[PDB]
This record gives structure tokens, C-alpha cells and sequence, in this order.
């Protein structure tokens, strides 16, 4: 089972945000997921009269 | 009322009622004199004039 893919598990020396991107895909990394919100502008900013 | 910016509101509603006859200077060119006294709610919008 390819450790050169699963680098981050098998390498304690490797920092977690390390990809060998033009060569190997690695099948596993840190990923971020967000929580932003996309509101309508007419519900954000109000007009005074 | 318990609003601290009520004197700024009292000045600015007369300014909006007046504007066209007597002019005052502002701090920038973005917010002109004819800005409604509703919006002056926070202390940072208080005019230097």
C-alpha cells in the first residue's frame, strides 16, 4: 500500500501542509472547509426612507 | 432619549432641512451635506464641523 501516496501518515518529519503536487497525488491531506454566507445586498445595506 | 448621538441628529436634521440655502464644510467629498439624519447613529459619523 503506497506510503509515497500516504506521506502524511508515514512521515513524522513532514509538515501537514505539504503536497508533492506535480508528481504524486497523495490521496490524503489537510483540507479546509468553510462557513461563509452569501447574502443579498438589498438585505445587507438599507436605504433610509 | 438614551441615544448619545441625539445632538448630532438634532444638528443634522436641520442641516438636511436647510441644504440648498446655507452650506457647511464636511470632512470629505463622499458624504455630502444632504445625508439623512437617520444614518448618524454611531459616533464615528459625527462631522468635524
Amino acid at each position: 500500500i503506497p506510503v509515497e501516496r500516504y506521506n502524511i501518515l508515514t512521515n513524522p518529519d513532514a509538515p501537514p501542509t505539504q503536497i508533492q503536487l506535480p508528481e504524486v497525488v497523495d490521496l490524503y491531506n489537510v483540507v479546509t472547509r468553510y462557513a461563509y454566507e452569501t447574502p443579498p445586498i438589498t438585505a445587507v445595506v438599507m436605504g433610509v426612507p | 432619549t438614551t441615544d448619545p448621538c441625539a445632538p448630532v441628529k438634532a444638528f443634522m436634521t436641520l442641516a438636511n432641512m436647510m441644504v440648498g440655502f446655507e452650506t457647511i464644510p464636511m470632512d470629505n467629498q463622499i458624504y455630502t451635506q444632504s445625508r439623512r439624519a437617520s444614518a448618524f447613529s454611531t459616533p464615528h459619523t459625527w462631522p468635524r464641523c
